[PDB]
């Protein structure tokens, strides 16, 4: 049953790509002040779950949902900017830059590991196809 | 592979401590002000082996 | 148990509290 | 019957190698998932079990009848997973070489038989 | 239903998989949204494996036919 | 689904 | 039960 | 066209370049008395918005206007 | 479903069994033709 | 020939990627020419046209004084992306040729 | 429209006068 | 599983454990308290030979993690709640230079062991094609 | 057998 | 005892005493 490794590692690659994309989106908007609806940008993060249907022992990984990060919104005193609060408290995203950079590095490394898994699995499948010949 | 997360936690909390210190320094002229102390606590992760 | 060995019982959930 | 019985040990060992590598790839995929205990199987005991009693499945979502045991963690982690990457990659490479060894042995036996049926 | 039918079904399945992978690759090269490089590359991998399986089956089948046609009658 | 992958084409085209 | 991967679940969480 | 990560990071680079340009133009005109015509120079600001995008969860940064 | 490990192994057996049958029949046919090519 | 029809799409995509790569590098090289407009091609439309070139001006982002509309960041990202896509096209075309070869080898 | 899009028209010349004409 | 593979994997685990200990020590150079209120005492791993059935040569196993016995540093902050009757707060005895050098040496040993494991795996792959 | 590896062992210590 | 050679007897344990005795 080496074919299931294709599904497992492909799901892992897709999930890590989504995680890296979300981390990069958070990082690129660390300095944002406004959203499309006027709301401040809220740092977002993916949720990883075991991609196993009920009764399946072990599977790959899947992104359940994207959730707003739990952290206080960064308050900035600029009661001159057109966007402000009642007391001039501009709300800026709660992005932790170090966390996002480490997340990007971790996602890249896990991605590369899954690529190696896929490569060696394909090599083994070819061998196996050269079983008796 | 998880020492990177220990070091990242250390760097992020160093940033937080620097933010506290900068906030304290910004109020060097604030009348009747009390400086906020800062201390790095160590949290040991309790697994089974080491 | 020796690390790296095999046991039929799962490891307990580990926690790192800040204040006892 | 005779040929099936003679080639059954290495075939079953190679199938168990495939399933163990599927499990190890699942462990590698879930290496950054918080709260995932690494799983692995005892190859020798499960191999003897599959030989004495034929292969069986839980359902058929389907999965083998192998006992998924938990690996002892090396060092603790706050997220709560016990997938230590060094162990995972060492077991992956070892399983890779042992699967290639099984392929080599089975292919050698099958040629060792076509040679005879060759007149 | 028959052996020739089964072989035709296998060939159709393999060709359909290869065409699906190729179409997804062309869609990605086109710039259309929603198609991820991960899926393209994995599907190309699967198509290559399926092609190799078909090649091996053909090789053996031809070898067996040659063996039978050598049988003395 | 709701989230497009990092390696996908501009969801915003 | 999974959870948020990376920074959020590897920083010391609040007690409760 | 661009891969999603490429678009997001390139938009971030362009937005930061625009903000730096606004800051440099303000720093140059710190002592200007009159502008093209006769009206005083007014300090410019750049407003960052998140590219809504179909995904919404993932999106770069755009600049609506100065 | 069935994996390459099982597909290839059964495929090889079947090839081996078919070759064995062909060789045994060839031996039997050769013996029969040698008997019938006799001179009484 | 039927062999051309199978490999037509990837060959045309590879050639279009090379042409757009040349155009982007020309934009990079002429970054300092005053009055130079940054030109580019719409990859998908031209790929349709060849399968079934015209240069489009890039929309300027910042107004320079010398009339140069070439932006470093935008075209650097586009250059890296075009390099990546050229490599991907080479990979896909090589895989198709290698499959057509192992079908024949025997 | 968006900075970085594709259009079939060259941008107008970038003139910056010193005095009002 | 395979001997040299067992040796290299055990050594990779040991060097990773040493690197993690060094990183945790470097993080806690300035830590003043833990959860219970006790000072953070620097950790150091103990290496032991894993040759239980393999005579005197084998892999390396981490026997234990022990608190270093170097005397704790003392800082005079009588207003600190953790200060004793003499007013001295205990701060960790972590040596920065030692931890940095430990991290570097552990990284180099990790890379050497990985190269050894790769060479050994390649050698068995070539052994798999004996006589052909 | 063995002791603490690295910094602690390769540092001069009082005789004991 | 040439360095880099092989000898039957084990190497003596080295010592680094800070003072003289």
């Amino acid at each position: 049953a080496l074919l299931n490794i294709f599904d497992i590692a492909g799901s892992a690659l897709a999930a890590q790509s989504k995680r890296l994309n979300v981390a990069a989106s958070n990082l690129a908007n660390a300095d944002s002040v406004t959203g499309p609806d006027g709301q401040p940008y809220r740092a977002k993060q993916v949720v990883f779950q075991v991609d196993a249907a009920p009764g399946q022992a072990t599977g790959g990984v899947k992104v359940a949902s994207v959730i707003e990060s739990q952290a206080p919104e960064k308050l900035v005193y600029e009661p001159g900017n057109p966007l402000a609060d009642a007391n001039g408290y501009v709300k800026m995203p709660n992005v932790d830059v170090v966390g996002e950079m480490v997340n990007t590095m971790s996602a890249s490394r896990s991605y590369q590991a899954n690529i190696e898994v896929l490569n060696t699995v394909k090599s083994m499948m070819l061998k196996t196809l050269t079983l008796g010949q | 592979d998880h020492a990177i997360y220990t070091a990242m936690g250390a760097a992020s909390q160093t940033l937080n401590q620097q933010a506290v210190t900068a906030s304290n320094l910004a109020n060097a002229s604030t009348p009747g002000f009390r400086a906020q102390l800062n201390a790095l606590r160590a949290v040991p992760v309790d697994g089974l082996s080491l | 148990g020796v690390p790296g060995a095999l046991s039929n019982q799962p490891a307990p959930p580990n926690e790192a509290p800040i204040a006892t | 019957d005779r040929l099936d019985a003679a080639l059954r040990f290495q075939q079953e060992a190679l199938n168990l190698r495939a399933q163990r590598q599927e499990i190890l790839a699942a462990n590698i995929a879930n290496a950054d998932t918080p709260g995932y205990q690494a799983r692995d199987i005892d190859f020798a005991s499960e191999l003897k079990k599959v030989m004495v009693r034929g292969r069986e499945e839980t359902g058929g979502v389907s999965s083998p009848a192998v006992d998924l045991l938990y690996r002892v963690p090396d060092q603790p982690s706050l997220d709560g997973n016990t997938v230590d990457m060094d162990r995972e990659r060492t077991q992956f490479a070892d399983n890779s070489l042992k699967y290639q060894m099984g392929l080599t042995v089975l292919g050698s036996q099958l040629k060792g038989m076509m040679n005879v049926l060759q007149g | 239903v028959s052996f020739a039918g089964q072989l035709h079904a296998a060939l159709d399945r393999i060709s359909d998989r290869q065409a699906a992978a190729r179409v997804q690759a062309e869609k990605f090269t086109l710039g259309e949204p929603g198609i991820a490089l991960n899926d393209v590359m994995a599907d190309m991998q699967k198509a290559s494996v399926s092609m190799q399986m078909g090649i091996q089956v053909r090789n053996k089948l031809v070898a067996a036919y040659q063996e039978v046609m050598s049988m003395q009658v």
